[PDB]
């Protein structure tokens, strides 16, 4: 039969996750949309980074969610979006995480410079250079996501490999290569940049206390530190189970895979990817809570 | 021994 590819997650849990996804879609899409409109100097250079983040969030909510919600949560087989939709999906997902992880570190660097060397940053990097750096990050992010264009692909996992219902989107490379391509992503998009940003966020948090006479600059910095602090924490917590599941996918041996671990993996998949869409919806919520100037103008642009 | 997930 062609039931060997059926994923047996109960109907109730599917509805539960769908309700969560749809809610995070509404919160996330609206959140990041009027965030871009709100953004449209140092307060302004930071605007390009926040704008770059909101873009990486809109892409994953508009393009990745409706694809995943259909072919990964409800209808597991067959894959309906072609080979390009298979390769482009995992490409877009990896590229955005790199873009986000690099933006956080970039903000951590620039915020450090705004506190420790405010005169060195007085003759700051031109609006043009910051925009070039935003573009460079995106392109570098795409280069790092290249392996996904070759690691992923369409396979027919039916009995004889002939039945259309067995056409699924799955890694098409050997298990050894897959471990390597997953490791590189886990290191470069998660472990490495977050460890750096955490160290920077530790230094800034201490340096800020050390510093504490014309403008209300110190209030703006405090906003800058705590938002960034929350973003790093929110990024780590959300993406940690995600990377574990991917390692779990390829490091568990074939003789080790039972019917329990199979079903556990797919319920785990729901939770890990739910936190992914939380990560792409939390930022506009974070901006509103702390910055008093931003939240009111946010709601004013929301009515408009 | 048993089934392995094909979804990543």
């Amino acid at each position: 039969p062609n039931s060997d590819l059926d994923v047996n997650t109960d109907i109730y849990s599917k509805v539960l996750v769908t309700a969560i996804y749809l809610a995070l879609f509404v919160v996330g899409t609206v959140g990041n949309s009027v965030t871009l409109f709100t953004l449209a100097s140092l307060q302004s250079t930071v605007d390009y980074y926040l704008g770059s983040l909101a873009l990486s969030d809109l892409l994953i909510l508009l393009l990745a969610m409706p694809v995943e919600l259909y072919n990964f949560i409800w209808v597991h087989h067959p894959w309906a979006f072609g080979d390009a939709g298979c390769r482009g999906y995992y490409f877009l997902r990896d590229a955005c995480t790199y873009a986000t992880a690099l933006n956080v570190v970039s903000l951590s660097v620039e915020l450090y410079l705004a506190i420790c060397h405010p005169f060195k940053a007085k003759t700051l990097m031109s609006r043009s250079r910051t925009k070039k750096f935003i573009s460079a990050i995106w392109l570098a992010s795409a280069l790092l996501a290249i392996p996904m264009l070759f690691t992923m692909g369409l396979q027919n996992l039916s009995g004889d490999g002939t039945h259309p219902g067995g056409l699924v989107c799955t890694p098409i490379v050997d298990t050894a290569t897959l471990k390597v391509v997953i490791q590189v992503n886990t290191f470069m998009s998660f472990l490495f940049p977050m460890l750096v940003a955490s160290i920077l966020n530790t230094v800034i948090a201490n340096k800020l206390t050390v510093m504490v006479t014309e403008p209300g600059r110190v209030q703006a910095l405090r906003r800058g530190v705590l938002v960034l602090r929350a973003v790093v924490i929110a990024f780590v917590v959300c993406w940690l189970p995600y990377h574990v599941r991917r390692l779990m996918f390829c490091y568990i041996s074939d003789e080790q895979w039972t019917t329990f671990l199979f079903d556990f993996y797919h319920y785990f998949y729901m939770l890990t990817n739910a936190l992914v869409y939380v990560s792409a919806a939390i930022n506009p919520i974070l901006y509103n809570l702390v910055s008093a100037n931003f939240r009111q103008v946010f709601l004013s642009t929301l009515a408009c | 021994g048993g089934r392995r997930p094909y979804i990543l």
